[PDB]
């Protein structure tokens, strides 16, 4: 995800993943900060992982609005 | 052998699961466990070669401070340790039992926390204990003698918050001579945040009697 | 309040059909809501099948209820209660019953806010406890855990505990169960911390009786209830047998220290001797008391 | 007098000599046998963080009075609440990991067989069978 | 050779510290065996072995620690061919029959190690 | 965002001292004050973790040259583009005359970087967009400026331009 | 070494009498079966539990549900439900 | 034995017949070498019954017996007590190698 | 700030679970003996109920035992009243002899030989209790691994010899019911299932404790179909 | 063994040691403190100190410290040894090497109690150290005296501003 950048240490790149550059990567991604994603690092998976990240009934007055939403419930209080 | 991008898909915390995790013969089925209610998690000094306790932090560990309440008992002094005894039965019973009934331990730990390698409770223990003393609105002598504040002055951020206005986390707070009367600016204090029976009650609390 | 497989709906009355006025969803864990009870309209308690028991907070304004606290234990809940507002009783398949508050600390923080402050918002949550969310995102997800405070075991599968107020104008108010296989049984609060301590010594007395009368036969063989369970009648100590699956917290056995009633005074007068304390007549006093004066 | 010892216990199974952390064990393994169903359990769960980092120890007089810690201590928490830690490194990837926990599953199955049949951490996806009995409600 | 020729000293030189050596001698050349016993040559160890149990000069005390090496390579290996096996047996056999039952033991303690390792169809 | 610098610290001072010092200003999570641990002797700063960054903000703003320690003042303060190689450039040819003439391609981020190899001069032009960097290699490339011949291609890391580099690329654009 | 190789020993005569005691390599096929064949000797074990599982299955006798919950412990039991 | 590594217990169904210690081995519990607090009599095995070997202490099996063996209370708590017959077979190496030494 | 409970058993449990027909106490009556009287039992409790007048009275109810009571059956030895002879959880065999001692009924224990571990688990020797019709020998199962038999005797104190055991290693155990039989050699029977089969074959399957060699035989084993449910002894055929 | 000192425990709170590294933990057991290494006995430990390991953790610890720490000029007359012990040692062994000057903060001491000023610390082999406070910030800190000639000696002030007249043993320094 790195510019495919190279590194030399296993601790290193384990340190890569809290970083101001490999955090631009993925927020300028699109794919937010932090630590559920600190493991994998090729661009595509964490748009997957990225993806899997991320209904009231208000009785109107004629008793057929048991169906009718709060919203469009308010709407009609507006409306009436 | 899934990737563990695959592998954390299926998670309902996928920030537990590692690098290594996806190498298990059955990760399916670790990482179902791993992620289930309540497990903890394996202590982390595995694939360390240090043997789980090497000096660093041992180095500098302190010898033993008896209890509080064993200290009194005043041993320290009739059997210098570092670096005949004339006691007396009753006050030692009294001790464990009466005055020593509910005495517990100040931190203890609680039920996930294992104890890695360089963590150190004497850090930890004094930090609770420091929060609950240290307060907004009150300075200690000593340092109000760092600060040079006398008791009675107010301290110098005071006409910064007269511009800007109060603490932002404590809405509470009054501040002798700002939303406080300024008499109140007393001795060590400037400010001050000013806003059952459990079905089990005993109602009686009696200890076992030696005699 | 109506609880789906996962999640809680509240309903109140229309005309033409009843309609949704609210709706939670739940944490990860609960898949089943088995059973669930209230505190005067400010808390619920959440059984599951599997996972043990939460508490929440109606909060007025979110119009949701809000997870305070959570159980260490998996624990299969058959029917559970409040026996007060803070603390909960509960059952299991399979036979234990347990009794569940909720930590001091976190009963601070619910006495000095405003529930809307949980979900979102400023508590200001100590140091340890934020560490415990990062450390053990699944363990500690609530974020406290109820401290177990009785459990016991009773073979019986329990269906309904009642809390009564008083028994026959009892003081101690107790809490009476029933189980399936067909069973009253109460669990009466000891006021005193000494009294306990005299029951305490009458359970431990009787508890291992079958191995006193077996050492003290040895014994007398040595120098001059044959069997190792003679007082028993089967092997099996006490408090393997009531802890089973996990060990009993406070509840003293008040159906062991009444077989106590039933021995020869020779027996009464051979175990009392290991106490200090009061005689054989004042034992039975003892024991007999409950019945009387505490139902 | 428990309360009193675990901060005795806590420097000795902290301490970095692997004979402290033989002979503080050997206090537990007494200690919780017969506290055990008193209601310590606070000091049992503290007594216990600090055991189980011990699990992956060498030296076969300190590992057995481990593990007579670790089995005494079963019964001073209950099986459900010392699972807890042991479930997941049963498994594992690490084949050493994974070897040194079935020693402690395997002492707490023989004491526990029945007793732990409501603690299994299975769930119907988690396990191919499951048994659909477990989800019905009366 | 001039390498492996020093494995050929280094057994004879364990076996040696094993049968006559000091206390402290023989216990650190018995934890060597018992951990190397496998990487040396089980022909090696056995033919090397072997032999002295058969002279008329060896004490007791020293017999029994040439027999106590036995049991406890036996114990390891786990695959054995069947010219040692005759040759165990000429060894082992006739404590059966010695006169008191400490030694009847240790020599009843090597056949039922070895009639598991030299599996049933070989004896 | 929650967390502020303390400087200006004398080592005497304690984490307990700026910790009662601190929660005076706003709730303090957590104080991390590094230490050397062959003198055990504090470094003279500090990180003060708040709950949030409006606490963070109000304490920076409070307390910032406001308060004497040992009669120190304290301090308290807050706490992948396109580029092309271009080789055998004219003398005449000034800095900012190559903004001129890659502006009409494309935004620079930053500005060119004129250097000599061998002599042979060469600069870096930096580019905000991986397409508008083709489209002034494609119009530039091997093109007489100044009665010069420029060459113009990607800078090395080997060069840029891969595949994976217009995709991160246009990412970092949106 | 002497004292690891007892431990093998006991481990061969603890898994004869107590039946499921995982080693180290342990399919997780192995291992669910151990699982499942607890939890079905304790679910007709206890009076209570089986009574709890007869009713809410609406079997028509308690000793139905006893055998239902013992022949389970075969594999084939799920096959033979299935050929009815 | 708890400290002495060699030895193999027996661990066959118990029977109905009760084990033997030596007044050497006398007052200890066969699992944990425990000389306090006894709980039950242990029950050995008929294949460890029988002729002479019935008489020798259940431990070291080689002094003939004379009380019974008990199994302490901490060993019947968790359970060590219904394995199976504990019965030392061999003599193992620390007895053996007494001997030979002294002649 | 705890909460310390005191547990009573009000009612006791009645879903009663075991039973067993014999003469156990000789009661109100110098000299009377008639087989009808018969002792009931639920996991935990046990009663005692007297029959001849017609009708079902309760004769004693007994101390609260605390345990599991996995199996009851009366053993009527020759040459004597009948004790009956229960396993329970705790893995003993525990022979009761029901006594009038003081005043009242007590149950009073005569034998617990021990069998493997405390808890209701899948391998232990219990559940299943069936006892020749003679007295000569009681035999226990398990569900799995192992089934013993225990050989009863009676003299100036009852005795039992040591067990008998079999051990067939992954078969459940389904019906074990009892052949009665004159003397000959006890013989039982059972239903198994094999718990590692590719397919369902649950198999009947005959067992003669021999006498003379003193060890139990497997006699005949036939193979029935998936659906086989239970067993029961019929008598003699002459 | 120990030739009679006192080691002292690790927790004592610091009589200069003998060396200074080693100590005793909690425990009885000895341990340098640089190494991390457990010793048995002073017969280990006199094998440790002269190890190659202790050996080179002083030298990383000594570059670890060797990465950190028309007027009026003062002039400091040094005198050694009239030839009363230097007859014992003749063996070319730096004994063309000259006294060296170092200016040293007194940020380090072994005691480490007060501090803030400089020191122009004097050396010679056998001879002692010598320091001199420097409370001034500046004097006699010249500009480009001679004509930048590069025999860096040791450092731009030794060579800039020393003389060691060898024949008399008087080194000269301003």
């Amino acid at each position: 995800i790195c510019s495919n950048k190279v590194y030399n240490g296993r601790r290193t790149f384990e340190r890569h993943f809290n970083e101001e550059r490999h955090i631009y990567h993925l927020r300028c991604l699109g794919i937010e900060p932090s630590s559920v994603f600190k493991g994998i690092t090729k661009i595509k998976e964490a748009q997957e992982l990225w993806k899997n990240m991320q209904e009231l009934e208000l009785e109107e007055e004629d008793e057929e609005g048991n169906v009718m939403s709060k919203k469009v419930y308010d709407e009609l209080k507006k409306q009436g | 052998k899934p990737s563990l991008s695959q592998l954390k898909s299926q998670v309902p915390y996928p920030q537990i699961i590692e690098w290594y995790d996806c190498d298990a013969r059955y990760p399916g089925l670790l990482a179902s466990i791993k992620c289930t209610k309540n497990v903890i998690p394996v202590p982390s000094h595995w694939q360390s070669k240090k043997e789980y306790l090497s000096g660093r932090s041992l180095l500098g560990k302190r010898p033993f401070e008896l209890p509080d309440i064993i200290k009194k008992t005043n041993i320290e002094q009739m059997r210098s340790t570092l670096p005949a005894l004339d006691l007396d039965y009753k006050k030692l019973h009294d001790v464990f039992f009466k005055i020593g009934a509910n005495w517990k331990p100040d931190h203890l730990l609680c039920f996930g926390d294992v104890y890695y390698e360089n963590r150190n409770l004497f850090e930890e223990t004094n930090w609770k204990r420091m929060v609950d003393h240290k307060r907004p609105g009150r300075i200690s002598q000593e340092l109000r003698a760092i600060m040079n504040l006398p008791e009675g002055q107010l301290p110098p951020w005071c006409m910064k918050m007269k511009d800007i206005g109060l603490p932002t986390g404590y809405p509470d707070l009054k501040i002798a001579g700002l939303n406080w009367d300024i008499t109140n600016l007393k001795g060590d204090v400037y400010g001050k945040i000013i806003p059952r029976n459990y079905f089990g009650a005993l109602i009686s609390f009696e200890t076992p009697e030696f005699e | 309040l109506t609880a789906m497989g996962s999640t809680i709906v509240l309903y109140g009355l229309g005309k033409k059909q009843l309609l949704r006025r609210s709706v939670t969803q739940t944490p990860v864990s609960i898949t089943k809501i088995v059973s669930m009870h209230q505190w005067n309209y400010e808390r619920l308690a959440v059984g599951d099948i599997h996972e043990s028991v939460t508490l929440f907070i109606w909060d007025p304004a979110g119009n949701v209820f809000i997870p305070y606290v959570d159980d260490s234990v998996k624990r299969h809940v058959t029917v559970l209660k409040f026996l007060d507002e803070a603390t909960v009783i509960g059952a299991d398949r399979y036979g234990n019953a347990w009794t569940l508050r909720s930590p001091p600390e976190c009963e601070k923080i619910m006495s000095n806010h405003d529930p809307s402050e949980l979900s979102n918002g400023a508590i200001k949550y100590p140091l340890d406890v934020i560490t415990l969310q990062q450390k053990l995102p699944n363990t500690y997800d609530c974020k406290f855990k109820f401290q177990l405070l009785n459990h016991f075991f009773v073979n019986d599968i329990i269906t309904d505990f009642h809390i009564l107020d008083s028994l026959s104008n009892s003081d101690r108010p107790g809490c009476i169960y029933m189980g399936l296989q067909g069973t009253v049984g109460c669990f009466i609060p000891l006021l005193s911390k000494g009294n306990v301590f005299m029951m305490g010594n009458i359970e431990n007395i009787m508890a291992e009786a079958d191995d006193t009368f077996y050492l003290d036969y040895e014994s007398r063989k040595k120098n001059n209830i044959i069997c190792e369970g003679s007082c028993s009648i089967l092997g099996r100590d006490h408090q393997e047998y009531r802890s089973y699956y996990a060990p009993v917290r406070k509840v003293i056995d008040g159906d062991l220290c009444e077989n106590f009633l039933r021995l020869s005074l020779n027996e009464q007068e051979f175990l009392a001797k290991n106490l200090k304390s009061v005689q054989v007549e004042d034992i039975i006093q003892t024991i007999n008391e409950v019945r009387t004066n505490y139902m | 007098y428990i309360y009193f010892i675990t901060p005795l216990l806590e420097d000795a199974l902290t301490d970095r000599d692997l004979v402290h952390r033989q002979t503080a064990s050997n206090v537990i393994t007494h200690l919780a046998l017969n506290c055990s169903g008193t209601g310590h359990e606070d000091a049992f769960i503290h007594l216990m963080n600090l055991l189980i980092p011990n699990i992956f120890e060498t030296s076969p007089h300190a590992i057995m009075r481990i593990l007579e810690g670790l089995e005494a201590l079963s019964q001073a928490l209950g099986p459900g609440l010392f699972m807890n830690y042991i479930w997941a490194g049963l498994f594992h990837p690490a084949k050493n990991v994974r070897k040194a926990f079935w020693r402690v599953y395997n002492n707490m199955y023989v004491m526990y067989q029945d007793a732990m049949v409501p603690f299994y951490p299975v769930t119907p996806d988690n396990n191919e069978e499951y048994i659909e009995e477990l989800d019905l409600v009366l | 050779l001039n390498k492996d020729e020093k494995k050929e000293r280094t057994l004879s030189m364990l076996l040696l510290k094993i049968k006559n050596g000091n206390t402290a001698s023989r216990r650190t050349s018995m934890r060597i065996l018992t951990d190397k016993a496998v990487t040396f040559g089980p022909e090696m160890i056995f033919n090397r072995l072997l032999p002295i149990l058969l002279d008329r000069s060896l004490e007791d005390q020293e017999r029994h620690l040439m027999i106590k090496t036995i049991d406890r390579v036996l114990y390891q290996l786990g695959d054995l061919t069947k010219p040692y096996v005759h040759k165990i047996l000429v060894v082992a056999a006739p404590l059966l029959i010695d006169e008191d039952p400490m030694v009847r033991s240790t020599g009843q303690e090597i056949i039922t190690n070895l009639s598991t390792v030299a599996g049933l169809k070989t004896i | 965002g929650n967390t502020v610098y303390v400087g200006n610290i004398d080592p005497r001072i304690t984490k307990e001292q700026l910790y009662e010092l601190f929660i005076q200003i706003n709730p303090v999570l957590r104080i991390k004050y590094p230490k050397d641990k062959v003198l055990q002797a504090y470094q003279g700063y500090a990180f003060i973790e708040f709950y949030n960054q409006g606490d963070a903000q109000y304490a920076i703003k409070i307390m910032n040259n406001t308060v004497r320690l040992y009669d120190r003042l304290i301090k308290v303060r807050q706490v992948p583009i396109a580029k092309l190689f271009i080789k055998n450039l004219a003398d005449s040819i000034d800095s900012d005359q190559l903004v001129k003439i890659f502006n009409k391609f494309g935004k620079l981020i930053r500005e060119p970087e004129i250097f000599y190899l061998s002599k042979l001069k060469c600069a870096y032009v930096y580019f905000e967009d991986f397409e508008k960097a083709d489209l002034a290699i494609k119009s530039l490339n091997n093109q007489l400026v100044a009665n010069n011949r420029i060459t113009v291609d990607y800078a090395f890391k080997n060069g840029k331009g891969n595949a994976k580099y217009g995709d991160d690329v246009d990412r970092l654009l949106n | 070494m002497a004292e690891k190789q007892r431990q093998l020993k006991l481990q061969k005569i603890y898994k004869q009498k107590y039946i499921g005691l995982g080693d180290e390599s342990t399919t997780r096929e192995q291992w669910q079966r151990n699982v499942r064949n607890d939890t079905l000797n304790t679910l007709q074990g206890h009076s209570a539990s089986l009574e709890y599982v007869s009713l809410s299955r609406g079997d028509l006798s308690i000793r139905d549900t006893r055998i239902h919950l013992l022949k389970s412990m075969s594999p084939g039991y799920k096959a033979y439900l299935r050929e009815e | 034995s708890r400290h002495q590594f060699d030895l193999i217990m027996c661990l066959k169904q118990p029977g109905v017949q009760t084990g033997l210690l030596c007044e050497k081995c006398d007052g200890k519990c066969p699992i944990c070498d425990s000389y306090v607090r006894p709980k039950r009599k242990v029950r050995v095995c008929e294949n460890c019954s029988f002729g002479k070997q019935a008489k020798n202490c259940i431990i070291c099996n080689l002094n003939v017996g004379v009380n019974d063996a008990f199994y302490c209370w901490e060993c019947c708590r968790l359970g060590k007590d219904k394995d199976g017959c504990p019965r030392i077979l061999n003599l193992g190496s620390n007895r053996l190698d007494r001997h030979f030494e002294k002649k | 700030d705890e909460l310390y409970l005191y547990h009573l058993t009000l009612k006791k449990q009645t879903n009663f679970v075991h039973s067993c027909i014999g003469h156990f106490v000789d009661l109100e009556a110098g000299s009377k003996r008639e087989q009808s009287q018969l002792c009931v039992a639920t996991e935990t409790h046990l009663e005692l109920y007297d029959t001849a007048d017609g009708e079902l009275k309760l004769i004693a109810k007994f101390q609260n035992l605390f345990a599991t009571i996995t199996s009851m059956k009366s053993l009527d030895l020759p040459h004597w009243p009948t004790f009956l002879a229960l396993t329970s959880d705790s893995g003993n065999l525990s022979i009761v002899q029901i006594i009038m001692h003081a005043g009242a009924l007590r149950l009073k224990t005569l034998v617990n030989q021990p069998l493997t571990r405390t808890t209701l688990r899948r391998v232990s020797p219990i559940s299943y209790m069936e006892i020749d019709p003679n007295g000569r020998c009681i035999i226990l199962s398990s569900v799995e691994q192992n089934k013993l038999c225990f050989l009863v005797d009676y003299a100036q104190k009852l005795r039992i010899s040591s067990p008998l055991e079999i051990i067939r290693p992954h078969m459940v155990t389904l019906d074990m019911a009892v052949v009665d039989v004159n003397f000959n050699n006890p013989c039982f029977v059972t239903l198994e299932i094999d718990n590692a089969a590719t397919q369902l074959s649950v198999h009947l399957i005959f067992y003669v404790l021999e006498l003379g060699l003193n060890h139990i035989v497997k006699k005949a084993d036939y193979l029935v179909n998936p659906s086989a449910n239970f067993v029961l002894s019929l008598p003699d055929l002459s | 063994l120990s030739k009679g000192e006192n080691v002292p425990y690790t927790f004592q709170d610091e009589q200069v040691r003998s060396n200074p590294y080693i100590y005793k933990n909690h425990s009885g057991k000895l341990v340098c403190k640089l190494c991390n290494t457990m010793h048995m006995s002073w017969s280990s430990v006199e094998r440790h100190l002269g190890g190659k390991k202790h050996g080179l953790n002083v030298l990383r610890r000594g570059i670890s410290i060797e990465k950190s720490s028309g007027s009026v000029g003062l002039a400091i007359q040094v005198n050694y040894s009239s030839e009363v012990k230097e007859n014992s040692v003749d063996s070319d062994d730096k004994a063309k090497v000259p006294p060296l000057i170092r200016i040293v903060s007194g940020l380090e001491l072994s005691d480490t109690k007060q501090k803030g000023k400089k020191f122009l610390v004097i050396a010679y082999e056998p001879f002692e150290n010598i320091a001199i406070e420097l409370p001034p910030n500046e004097i006699l800190f010249s500009e480009n005296n001679d004509m930048d000639n590069n025999n860096d000696g040791v450092d731009e002030l030794n060579k800039k501003c020393t003389f060691w007249d060898a024949i008399s043993k008087l080194y000269y320094v301003q």
